C-alpha cells in the first residue's frame, strides 16, 4: 500500500489540486522543476506514496489534470508549480460543461473519458502496490460535478478492489456561480453515497463564513478558500505522507471511520485558522488546539457538531510538543462532553503526532470527524433543490441533454434517505 | 532434547519476536553474527540452548524461528537490523498488502494466497528437528494478521502436527495503544477460532504493560520498544525452563500439566517483579520475601484483575537470581497468612518452584535495571474472567446497532459468525464462574 | 467539572446523594451505559467491578465493595465470624449461629441444642420463632432457600414504660482509604406492644423492623427513638449514658468486623476505587451487653437524618477524591 | 510446609510446595469453508460489475 493515484477535475478541482501539490513539494523540499533540495531524511521516506520515481533523482507528481475546457490548465501549467506535472497526464476537451452536470456526465464528458482512463492505466501500471485514488473536484460546476462522478464510476469497474477517496466542495449561495449549483451537487451526492470509500466536505459556505467571521477578510476571493483548503488537505494527507507510529493508508482509514457504507462523509477541521501572507508570531500550546480543532468555527463544513453526535474522529497533531499532553488534552475532550460521541463505538478518537510541521506555523492540529450533523449539509442542498425542483425551474437545460425527471427524483430520494440514515444513529 | 519452532504473526509478534530473540542471544552469549565462542561442540549437539537454536557447520547457531507478516515494513527492519546475519531470509515471509485491521482479510481473503507458503517454511524448520515437540505462536488480538492469519495458522498446524504442542503469547487491546477501533471484533473472532486449537494461552494486556512503564520505569509515553523489552522479560522467564538446565516445565507438554487442568481454561495471568528503572540512582535491592509478596500486587500483573475475587487451579514460581528453597517457603508461609488465596476445592493449594541462579539479563542501554534476583509468578485464576467480559461488553455495544460489521462481510465473512464466536465466549464466561464461586 | 452515574433505581440513599451532587454545580449526570465517569452509583445486583479503572485519563469510584457481601449475607456471615481467627469460635458479641440447606451443620446444631437439654435452660431460637427444633426444621424445608438458625435473645433489655422491645441501627462509612466512620446518630427502632415472654407466636412484638410495625406511634413517631432521648432514658432509669453502656461495644463490633474483611476487600494499590455506607443491627440484653444481628449492604436511612448523612457521604467519601473549588462521624482508630 | 519433588543442578533448583490437600475440524473442511467466502466474494463483485453495467 503505497501509490495514490491523484485525479482533478474542473476549475475548482485544478486550482485547490495546483495549492495541493504546491503545498506538499515544499513540504517534502521539492523545487517548481522536480528536483529534491530538502535537508532531512523523513522527507523522502514515504515520498513514492504521492511521487513517481525519474531519472537523474527528478520527482514527478503521480498527477492526472482533467477539464473539458482548456481555460484553467493553462493556468496550472504557466502558474508556479506548473512545470512539475508529467505533461502528458493534461488532459482536455475544447467546448466546456457550461456548469451542466449532465454535460459533464452523460454527453460532453463521455467523448473524453476514455482518454482520461488510458492516462490512469498507465499511472497504475508503475505501481508496486496501488493504494487508491483521491479526487479533487466541486460538486456545482459541471465537469468536476458531472465528469468527475463519471470518472469514479469507471474507475471503480476497472478497479473495484482499490479505495476511491474524494475532496468534494460543496456549492453555496454564499459564493455561488449559477442557480443550478443544488441541481449539480444533489446529483453529484446520489453518485458518492454509492462509488466513494471517503469524502472529505469541504463547504464553500463554513470557508466564506471563516474568512469573514474569523479571518476578517470583508470580501474574499476563491485564492483565500483555497488557502483554507490547501492546509486542510495538507493535514489530512500527512499521515499517508510520513513515517509514524502507526503504519497509515487509506483502507485502513476507511475501515476505522465508517461503520456503515454509505456514512463516509467526513467533517474536516483545522487549527489555527491563519490568513494568507500574515502570520501568527505566538505558538499554540497543546491545550489550544485540542480547544480550536473541536471548535464549530474551524469546521470545514457549515455544520454545527453539537447538533450531532460523532460517530468516529480522526486528529493529528504537527510539530514539536508533547505527546504525553497531546493524549492528556484528547481525552479531557472526549471526558468533558462524552454525549457527543457515540456509546456504541467504544474508544471512537485517534490521534497521531507528526514531528515535521507545516510552512509557517511552530505547531498544528488536523481534525477528520465523521458526524451525524452533516446531514444539515445535505439538508440544505435538499431545500435549495426542492425549491426549483417542485417548479422544474431550469429543467431544459438537462432535458435537452438526454435527461428524465425521474432522474432528478430518484438523487432527491436517495440524499434524503442519507440525511433520515445519519438521523438514525443521531437518536440511537 | 526435544526441540520447539517460534512462529511470530503480524507487526506485535514481529517486534516482540525481535525483543525476545534479543534477550536470548544476550543470554546464552551469542553474538549478532551468530556465533557462539562458549559452545563447543562445533556443527551440533543437543544441549537445552538447542531446543531454540540449530547449527551450521561454519558455527553459526540461527533461531527456530519463522517471521510472518502480510506487509513488508516490519520484517524489512529485521532483514537490514542489526540481527540480520542471525536469520536465514527462508524464515522471514513478508506479503504485499496487509489484512487492514480485519480479522476476515487476514483469514480469508489474504490468508487463502500465504498459508501454503507458510505451512512449507515451517516443515523446512521442522525437517531439520529429532524430535519437535511443538510451536510458540506470538501474535495480537487486534491486529488483521495477527488475529485472522494467526488462527487459520493454528488451525492447520492441529491437521499437520496433531501430536505436537501449541502455546500462545497473545497481545490484549488497550485503547492507550491501540491502532483500530474494531479490535474487539477481531479479539473475540480470533479466540473462538483458536481455543480448540491452543493447549496453553499467556495474555498480555498492553495496558498493564504502559502503566508498568509509567509507574516503575518513569517513562512519560511509552512506546513499543520500551513495552516489548518489558514483555521480551516476562517471555524468557517463561521460556527459561526450555533452554536451561532444570527439571520444572522441561518441555511444552509440562505447561499443560502444572497450569491446565481444565482444557478450555487455558489462559494463565503472569506476574512479574520487579521492575526497576535503570536511570535511578540509589536502588535498595529488593529480597525473596519482597519480591514473592509484589507477585499478589495486582500492578504487577500481566492483566488488571483482582485476584483475590477468584479461585485459583495451579501456581508456578519462576525465580532468576540469587534466590534458595529456604527463603522461597518462608515467603509463602508469611503471604498465605497475610492474603486472601483461595484454591478450587478439587485442587491442592500449594506452588511449584523453579530457580535459576543466573540473574535476568537487560538488554544494555535499555529502560530496566539490573537485578540480584527476580521472579516470575504463572497463576491459573477464574479473576482473569474480568478481561474476556470487559472485552465482550465493548463488542456487544458495536454488535448490537451491526457496526463495522460491513467491512467482515464484504470479505466473504457471514454474519452469523460474529454471534458464534460471541456464544463461544458467553459459554466461556460461564465456565469461569461455575468453576470461580 | 466531573461526572457520575446512577445504576440504584430503588436506592433511597444515593438519589439524596445525587441530588446533591448536581445541586453544586461541579457534578453532572451521565446515561446508564456511559463508561466515562468519575463516579458510580450502583446497581445491587451483578455489579460490573471488572469494568472498573479501565478508562484512561478517570479517576474512577463506586458506591460499593466488591467482596462485602460476605459480611452482608446472613449465611456468609455466619461462616467468616466461625472460621476467622480475628472473629474466633468464640465470639462474645454474636448469638450462637448454624448454617442450615433444605433437601450444613446440622449435627453440630443438635449437640449444642442437647447441651439446653441436659441443663434445663432456655432453648428458644429464630430462623419465625419457635422452641422446638422438631418445628423448626421443618419450617426451613418448606421454604426452599437456605435460613439461619440463631440462638433467640429471651431476655433484651425493655424500654419503661411499655416493656418494649428494640433494636439498633448504626450507619458506617468506610471510605477509599479505609477509615471507618461511623455516623453520631443512630436510631431504635422500637416495639410498641409489651414483650410476651410465653407466646412466641405473635411477630408484632417480637420482631421490630419498621416494616411489619406499619399500637404504632404511641410512644414516639414512627416507632423510631433518637439518641438523644435514649441517652437520657439510660441516664434516669440506670444511672449510665449511652456512650459507657452501650456504644463502647458497637465501636469494638464494627471496628472488628471491618477489619477482618479488610485484606479481602480494600481498594488501596487497586486501579479502581471504594467506598460503601454499611447498616449495622444491634441487640441490647438486660444486663447491658450489645449483640450484632446482621450487616446491611444498601441500608436505609431514618427521615429526619437524610439531610445530614448524604451531606456527609460527599463530604469524606466523594470529595475526599474529588476535591471542589464541622465533622459528623467519629473515626474509629485501626 | 512440606517440600516434595526436590531436584537440583548447576544452573539452579525446583520442587513442589504443598500447603494444604484438595477437598478437530480436517484439511479438506478448512479448505471448504475458505472457498465458501470466496465464492461469496465473488458474488458481490459480479454483483457490483451487474449493477455498474446497467
Ligand atoms: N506490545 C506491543 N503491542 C503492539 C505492537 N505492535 C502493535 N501492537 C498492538 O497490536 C494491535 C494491532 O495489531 P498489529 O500487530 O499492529 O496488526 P497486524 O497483525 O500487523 O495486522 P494488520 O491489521 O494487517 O496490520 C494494537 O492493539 C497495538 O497496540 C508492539 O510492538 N508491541
Ligand atoms: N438472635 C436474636 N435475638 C433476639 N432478637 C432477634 C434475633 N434475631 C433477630 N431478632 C429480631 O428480629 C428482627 C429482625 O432482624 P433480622 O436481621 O432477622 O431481619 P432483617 O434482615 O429484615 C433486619 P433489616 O430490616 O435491618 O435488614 C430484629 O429487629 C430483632 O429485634
Ligand atoms: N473553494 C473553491 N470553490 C470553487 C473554486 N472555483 C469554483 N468553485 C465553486 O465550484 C462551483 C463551480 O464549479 P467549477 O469547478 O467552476 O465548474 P467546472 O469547471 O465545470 O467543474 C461553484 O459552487 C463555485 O463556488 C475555487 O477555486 N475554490
Ligand atoms: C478510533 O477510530 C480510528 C479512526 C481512524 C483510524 C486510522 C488509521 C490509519 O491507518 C490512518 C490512515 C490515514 C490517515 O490520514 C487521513 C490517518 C490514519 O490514522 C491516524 C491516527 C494515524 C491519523 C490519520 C484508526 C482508528
Ligand atoms: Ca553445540
Ligand atoms: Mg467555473
Ligand atoms: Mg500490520
Amino acid at each position: 500500500m503505497r501509490e495514490i493515484v491523484h485525479i482533478q477535475a474542473g476549475q475548482c478541482g485544478n486550482q485547490i489540486g495546483a495549492k495541493f501539490w504546491e503545498v506538499i513539494s515544499d513540504e517534502h523540499g521539492i523545487d517548481p522543476t522536480g528536483s529534491y533540495h530538502g535537508d532531512s531524511d523523513l522527507q523522502l521516506e514515504r515520498i513514492n506514496v504521492y511521487y513517481n520515481e525519474a531519472t537523474g533523482n527528478k520527482y514527478v507528481p503521480r498527477a492526472i489534470l482533467v477539464d473539458l475546457e482548456p481555460g484553467t490548465m493553462d493556468s496550472v501549467r504557466s502558474g508556479p508549480f506548473g512545470q512539475i506535472f508529467r505533461p502528458d497526464n493534461f488532459v482536455f476537451g475544447q467546448s466546456g460543461a457550461g456548469n451542466n452536470w449532465a454535460k459533464g456526465h452523460y454527453t460532453e464528458g463521455a467523448e473524453l473519458v476514455d482518454s482520461v482512463l488510458d492516462v490512469v492505466r498507465k499511472e497504475s501500471e508503475s505501481c508496486d502496490c496501488l493504494q487508491g485514488f483521491q479526487l479533487t473536484h466541486s460538486l456545482g460546476g459541471g465537469t468536476g460535478s458531472g465528469m468527475g462522478t463519471l470518472l469514479i464510476s469507471k474507475i471503480r469497474e476497472e478497479y473495484p478492489d482499490r479505495i476511491m477517496n474524494t475532496f468534494s466542495v460543496m456549492p453555496s449561495p454564499k459564493v455561488s456561480d449559477t442557480v443550478v449549483e443544488p441541481y449539480n451537487a444533489t446529483l453529484s451526492v446520489h453518485q458518492l453515497v454509492e462509488n466513494t470509500d471517503e469524502t472529505y466536505c469541504i463547504d464553500n459556505e463554513a470557508l466564506y463564513d471563516i474568512c469573514f467571521r474569523t479571518l476578517k477578510l470583508t470580501t474574499p476571493t476563491y485564492g483565500d478558500l483555497n488557502h483554507l483548503v490547501s492546509a486542510t488537505m495538507s493535514g489530512v494527507t500527512t499521515c499517508l505522507r510520513f513515517p509514524g507510529q502507526l503504519n497509515a493508508d487509506l483502507r485502513k482509514l476507511a475501515v476505522n471511520m465508517v461503520p456503515f457504507p454509505r456514512l463516509h462523509f467526513f467533517m474536516p477541521g483545522f487549527a489555527p485558522l491563519t490568513s494568507r501572507g500574515s502570520q501568527q508570531y505566538r505558538a499554540l500550546t497543546v491545550p489550544e488546539l485540542t480547544q480550536q480543532m473541536f471548535d464549530s468555527k474551524n469546521m470545514m463544513a457549515a455544520c454545527d457538531p453539537r447538533h450531532g453526535r460523532y460517530l468516529t474522529v480522526a486528529a493529528i497533531f504537527r510539530g514539536r510538543m508533547s505527546m504525553k499532553e497531546v493524549d492528556e488534552q484528547m481525552l479531557n475532550v472526549q471526558n468533558k462532553n462524552s454525549s457527543y460521541f457515540v456509546e456504541w463505538i467504544p474508544n471512537n478518537v485517534k490521534t497521531a503526532v507528526c514531528d515535521i510541521p507545516p510552512r509557517g506555523l511552530k505547531m498544528s492540529a488536523t481534525f477528520i470527524g465523521n458526524s451525524t450533523a452533516i446531514q444539515e449539509l445535505f439538508k440544505r442542498i435538499s431545500e435549495q433543490f426542492t425549491a426549483m425542483f417542485r417548479r422544474k425551474a431550469f429543467l431544459h437545460w438537462y432535458t435537452g441533454e438526454g435527461m428524465d425527471e425521474m432522474e432528478f427524483t430518484e438523487a432527491e430520494s436517495n440524499m434524503n434517505d442519507l440525511v433520515s440514515e445519519y438521523q438514525q444513529y443521531q437518536d440511537a | 532434547m526435544r526441540e520447539c519452532i517460534s512462529i511470530h504473526v503480524g507487526q506485535a509478534g514481529v517486534q516482540i519476536g525481535n525483543a525476545c530473540w534479543e534477550l536470548y542471544c544476550l543470554e546464552h552469549g551469542i553474538q549478532p553474527d551468530g556465533q557462539m565462542p562458549s559452545d563447543k561442540t562445533i556443527g551440533g549437539g543437543d544441549d537445552s540452548f538447542n531446543t531454540f537454536f540449530s547449527e551450521t557447520g561454519a558455527g553459526k547457531h540461527v533461531p527456530r524461528a519463522v517471521f510472518v507478516d502480510l506487509e513488508p515494513t516490519v520484517i524489512d527492519e529485521v532483514r537490514t537490523g542489526t540481527y540480520r546475519q542471525l536469520f536465514h531470509p527462508e524464515q522471514l515471509i513478508t506479503g504485499k498488502e496487509d489484512a487492514a485491521n480485519n480479522y476476515a482479510r487476514g483469514h480469508y481473503t489474504i490468508g487463502k494466497e500465504i498459508i501454503d507458503l507458510v505451512l512449507d517454511r515451517i516443515r523446512k524448520l521442522a525437517d531439520q528437528c529429532t524430535g519437535l515437540q511443538g510451536f510458540l505462536v506470538f501474535h495480537s488480538f487486534g491486529g488483521g494478521t495477527g488475529s485472522g492469519f494467526t488462527s487459520l495458522l493454528m488451525e492447520r498446524l492441529s491437521v499437520d502436527y496433531g501430536k505436537k504442542s501449541k502455546l500462545e503469547f497473545s497481545i490484549y487491546p488497550a485503547p492507550q495503544v491501540s491502532t483500530a477501533v474494531v479490535e474487539p471484533y477481531n479479539s473475540i473472532l480470533t479466540t473462538h477460532t483458536t481455543l480448540e486449537h491452543s493447549d496453553c494461552a499467556f495474555m498480555v494486556d498492553n495496558e498493564a504493560i504502559y502503566d508498568i512503564c509509567r509507574r516503575n520505569l518513569d517513562i512519560e509515553r511509552p512506546t513499543y520498544t520500551n513495552l516489548n523489552r518489558l514483555i521480551s522479560q516476562i517471555v524468557s522467564s517463561i521460556t527459561a525452563s526450555l533452554r536451561f538446565d532444570g527439571a520444572l516445565n522441561v518441555d511444552l507438554t509440562e505447561f499443560q500439566t502444572n497450569l491446565v487442568p481444565y482444557p478450555r481454561i487455558h489462559f494463565p495471568l503472569a506476574t512479574y517483579a520487579p521492575v526497576i528503572s535503570a536511570e535511578k540512582a540509589y536502588h535498595e535491592q529488593l529480597s525473596v520475601a519482597e519480591i514473592t509478596n509484589a507477585c499478589f500486587e495486582p500492578a504487577n500483573q500481566m492483566v488488571k484483575c483482582d485476584p483475590r475475587h477468584g479461585k485459583y487451579m495451579a501456581c508456578c514460581l519462576l525465580y532468576r537470581g540469587d534466590v534458595v528453597p529456604k527463603d522461597v517457603n518462608a515467603a509463602i508461609a508469611t503471604i498465605k497468612t497475610k492474603r486472601s488465596i483461595q484454591f478450587v476445592d478439587w485442587c491442592p493449594t500449594g506452588f511449584k518452584v523453579g530457580i535459576n541462579y543466573q540473574p535476568p539479563t537487560v538488554v544494555p542501554g535499555g529502560d530496566l535495571a539490573k537485578v540480584q534476583r527476580a521472579v516470575c509468578m504463572l497463576s491459573n485464576t477464574t479473576a482473569i474472567a474480568e478481561a474476556w467480559a470487559r472485552l465482550d461488553h465493548k463488542f456487544d455495544l458495536m454488535y448490537a446497532k451491526r457496526a463495522f460489521v460491513h467491512w467482515y462481510v464484504g470479505e466473504g465473512m457471514e454474519e452469523g459468525e460474529f454471534s458464534e464466536a460471541r456464544e463461544d465466549m458467553a459459554a466461556l464466561e460461564k465456565d469461569y464462574e461455575e468453576v470461580g464461586v | 467539572m466531573y461526572t457520575f452515574v446512577v445504576r440504584d433505581e430503588n436506592s433511597s440513599v444515593y438519589a439524596e446523594v445525587s441530588r446533591l451532587l448536581l445541586a453544586t454545580g461541579q457534578w453532572k449526570r451521565l446515561r446508564k451505559d456511559n463508561p466515562r465517569f468519575n463516579l458510580m452509583l450502583g446497581e445491587r445486583n451483578r455489579l460490573p467491578f471488572g469494568r472498573l479503572g479501565h478508562e484512561p485519563g478517570l479517576v474512577q469510584l463506586v458506591n460499593y465493595y466488591r467482596g462485602a457481601d460476605k459480611l452482608c449475607r446472613k449465611a456468609s456471615l455466619v461462616k467468616l465470624i466461625k472460621t476467622s481467627p480475628e472473629l474466633s469460635e468464640s465470639c462474645t458479641w454474636f448469638p450462637e449461629s448454624y448454617v442450615i440447606y433444605p433437601t450444613d451443620e446440622r449435627e453440630v446444631f443438635l449437640a449444642a441444642y442437647n447441651r439446653r437439654r441436659e441443663g434445663r435452660e432456655g432453648n428458644v431460637w429464630i430462623a419465625l420463632i419457635s422452641s422446638e427444633a422438631s418445628e423448626l426444621l421443618d419450617f426451613i424445608d418448606e421454604q426452599g432457600q437456605v435460613h439461619v438458625i440463631q440462638k433467640y435473645l429471651e431476655k433484651p433489655l425493655l424500654l419503661e414504660p411499655g416493656h418494649r422491645k428494640f433494636d439498633i441501627r448504626s450507619w458506617v462509612l468506610v471510605d477509599h482509604l479505609y477509615n471507618i466512620y461511623l455516623y453520631r446518630e443512630g436510631v431504635l427502632r422500637t416495639s410498641s406492644e409489651p414483650y410476651n415472654s410465653a407466646n412466641f407466636q405473635d411477630k408484632t412484638c417480637h420482631l421490630t423492623n419498621h416494616c411489619i410495625q406499619k399500637n404504632y406511634g404511641r410512644y414516639e413517631e414512627g416507632n423510631e427513638m433518637f439518641f438523644e432521648e435514649f441517652n437520657q432514658y439510660l441516664m434516669d432509669a440506670l444511672n449510665t449514658t449511652l456512650e459507657n453502656s452501650i456504644l463502647l461495644q458497637i465501636k469494638h463490633i464494627i471496628r472488628s468486623c471491618l477489619m477482618c474483611i479488610e485484606p479481602a476487600i480494600s481498594t488501596k494499590h487497586l486501579h479502581y476505587q471504594s467506598f460503601q455506607l454499611f447498616g449495622f443491627d444491634f441487640m441490647v440484653d438486660e444486663e447491658l451487653k450489645v449483640w450484632l444481628i446482621e450487616v446491611n449492604g444498601a441500608p436505609a436511612c431514618a427521615q429526619k437524618l437524610y439531610a445530614e448523612l448524604c451531606q456527609g457521604i460527599v463530604d469524606v467519601a466523594i470529595s475526599s477524591v474529588f476535591p471542589l473549588a464541622t465533622s459528623i462521624f467519629i473515626k474509629l482508630h485501626h | 510446609m512440606e517440600v516434595i519433588e526436590l531436584n537440583k543442578c548447576t544452573s539452579g533448583q525446583s520442587f513442589e510446595v504443598i500447603l494444604k490437600p484438595p477437598s478437530d475440524p480436517s484439511l479438506e473442511e478448512i479448505q471448504k469453508k475458505l472457498e465458501a467466502a470466496e465464492e461469496r466474494r465473488k458474488y458481490q463483485e459480479a454483483e457490483l460489475l451487474k449493477h455498474l453495467a446497467e
